[PDB]
């Protein structure tokens, strides 16, 4: 549940 | 140790 | 052609299923919307006379009263979820975090009910000035020692447990339970008699009394208290607010959301006679 | 490191703790032993919990699986070490 | 501002929990409003 | 956090996410039956 | 387990009891051993020093179900012949719940040549919910 | 103080009570012993509950785990003390 | 009066009934014994239920916890009494 | 006729089957024995399942309750018969 | 091929693994043994888990079922091999 | 007080039901001239040793 840019998050 | 007849350790 | 596939996703974002055994399912939970809960116990009893016909009764003693203060601390998490994610992410992230935060709170307060000190967390029953049972006072939890420093006794093992049971009083044993961790119930299950067949024959009960497999009691150390046993329904009181106040703040970090969730929970021992412990010292 | 920890120590099991016995005559043993490892040969006397006490003409390395309450000093010429 | 909080007392005053195993639940309780009670047992039996 | 009363609560962690793909393969069987058998063999061989 | 072939010689039945308690009290809520036939037999042939069996229809072991899956490896040098875990969360099966059959009276002409192919797939989803029992050391 | 109290005394367990035996020859033993600690060497005769009685060429410190009903006096040259 | 009546007699338990053995060499023993109390020293031969039979260079007071089916007479120079 | 049939043969139980051992020194024993009845006195070497193998200065009638995997021939001067 | 595999190894059971002991004096044994097979005769000292340590005037082929934590080197004149 | 007295009475009368003597309190079943079982009369309680 963070930035939708980095896939791991 | 005790009074058995059994070829055991103890 | 392989671009026309679109792999299907799950329905709900799953998660590692960590232990929920929290001592909250056996303790005395009391919902209070205040800053402290003041439980009132009667550390003594009354007196009776077997009067005669002409006795001219005198005074009989009256129970003296003790007050315990549950300071009702709070527990807060603030996960910062991006705003571009919350609207582009067909799952429900708002209710996932709230479901996941309440999971972390029920798992963080679980450790505090056991080994939590007093500073801004519930005082666990393991930090309650343990006294050797038999010389038992009211302001202390009574323990029985096993023998050898590390493990159970070397000769009469499982007798430090069977007297831990019968050292607790007939009335609290009616509904009591052991409390251990996963590594201690294993160290108990491996106890075996002179032949090798282990001598203890979904609650994972021991000696007929239930066992709450916590994950926060200390291991079997030199002088640790790895096994507790008592009626936590009367021995431990939990005060809390039975909800989860989530304040989403799209303001501080502007392109994010910054959920601020916080629950308030507290608890100390209410009845020092209702929880008996097991020290491994001597 | 004992692999036979968590095993219950029975009466038939080997000796876990040992202690040399002194023939007090007038007091019982502090712990009654499972057996007696005899140190030196001689005669020594042993008492049950029933008082029946007799004399044993024991030998030096002899280890006798009798479980006595009291070891008296009157007829005792043989020192032993109790096993438990 | 810590004077404005007023801790919450319990609903009822709890107490140390003592043994109620009384032998009253395995015996024959007979309500009697008198000065005495006279059970009449038969210490022997008949003959056939 | 076990937040205090006056602490200025800072950021907390966030669980990271892993996606696992299930390629969903297929499993094929091709038995051969004679058309003469499927007409002469009162047991429903189609459904068997 | 200790020994390279079988259970520990000095103390068996402990490589099983610590296999159970190597899962976590949440995955042990509903977990089950998975063995083949001749392994549950080698576990049931386990007898203590006196000659009685230590583990006294679903073939439940230590209070937990047992799934007799004929495809696990047997007891061998380094085999993981016994797996224990909560597969309800650990292993996800993705499937189509129907079998599509295509009867084909054309390819082999005097025959009919059925052709039936369901689609199924799946691997583990929660690595924390499956523990194994290696027989090596 | 015995740490092995509350343990059941089996046949294989060590000797709890002892008593010297006299070869009555006409009456059975008051208690039949689990074993016989031989006091002095010789030959002594022992009877089962089946009457089979034989002679044993026993030695001095020998302790023989036979459980006899009657110890006769005809061939008995060896004194013993029964263990139980 | 036996206080150890109602106890089951196991293989490890002391000898309840005894009988002297004769080396028949062609028939099995009437009862196979739990052990052999040797009467006089010598060599004696013993057979399993598997036929493996070997010779034992036994000693006089030796008591050997072997459970034989047949005691042969060819190499037997030592008399024994079987325990059971 | 054995009255102790239907009893389970444990490790502590008496010897049911015996077989003389030859010190192969390169192969394991066909069956590992519960004990070793020593035939003649000497030194003989014995190996565990862990390889630890030591030399035992054994005596003639000695019966030693060790359970070996392999009996080597290098230091073996004492013949034995395995009990099981 | 062991027919007594799948049997639990108890304290009373025969010796599965053996290892020669060296009297370190200052460190405990790596594994505490169930018994001590004595190699050569002499006196050797043994310590419990309670510190009580005494001296044993042991004999050569003697096998003593005591379970020690530490074997010291001060009074030790007898080499042994631990059984387990 | 009534809930606490009704408790102490249930706990004071339970003591008299076992070891209480005859004076102004129920006679417990222990104060009834026990006699060895086998020599069992009617005015007594049998026991085994």
């Amino acid at each position: 549940a963070l930035n939708s840019a980095v896939a791991a998050e | 140790i005790a009074l058995g007849l059994g070829l055991g350790l103890a | 052609g392989g671009y026309l596939v679109d792999p299907q996703t799950s329905e709900t974002i799953r998660g590692v299923l960590r232990s929920t055994a929290s001592l909250r399912q056996i303790a005395s939970v009391v919902n209070v919307e205040a800053t402290s809960f003041d439980v009132l116990v009667d550390k003594t009893d009354m007196g009776s006379g077997w009067a005669s016909e002409t006795a001219a009764l005198s005074e009989t003693a009256t129970p003296q009263i003790d007050r315990i203060t549950i300071p009702l601390h709070e527990l807060a998490a603030m996960p910062k979820a991006s705003q571009r994610l919350l609207d582009d992410s067909a799952f429900d992230i708002e209710t996932w975090l709230a479901n996941r935060i309440a999971d972390k709170f029920a798992r963080a307060e679980a450790a505090a009910f056991i080994s939590g000190d007093g500073v801004d967390k519930p005082t666990g029953f393991l930090t309650k000035t343990k006294v050797a049972n038999g010389a038992w006072a009211w302001g202390s939890l009574g323990y029985v020692a096993t023998g050898a420093a590390g493990d159970f006794a070397a000769v009469n093992a499982s007798d430090a447990v069977v007297d831990l049971v019968y050292a607790l009083g007939a009335e609290y044993r009616a509904n009591a339970s052991f409390v251990m961790n996963s590594k201690t119930a294993g160290a108990v299950r491996k106890m075996k008699d002179a032949d090798g067949r282990f001598l203890w024959a979904e609650p994972a009960r021991l000696m007929g009394y239930p066992v709450l497999i916590a994950e926060d009691m200390p291991d079997i150390a030199a002088n640790a208290y790895a096994i507790a046993f008592g009626d936590f329904g009367n021995g431990y009181t939990i005060a809390e607010r039975p909800d989860l106040r989530v304040l989403r703040d799209p303001f501080s970090a502007k392109p994010h959301v910054l959920f601020y969730a916080s629950k308030r929970v507290g608890g100390d021992v209410s009845d020092f006679a209702a929880i008996k412990l097991l020290k491994f010292a001597a | 490191m004992d692999v036979f920890a968590k095993h219950a120590v029975s009466l038939e099991s080997p000796a876990v703790r040992h202690y040399e016995i002194t023939p007090s005559d007038s007091t019982d043993l502090a712990r009654r032993p499972r057996a007696l490892r005899v140190q030196t040969g001689g005669t020594l006397v042993l008492r049950d919990e029933t008082g029946i006490t007799v004399t044993y003409t024991v030998f030096a390395g002899e280890i006798l699986p009798v479980r006595p309450v009291r070891v008296l000093a009157t007829g005792t010429t043989a020192t032993a070490v109790g096993w438990e």
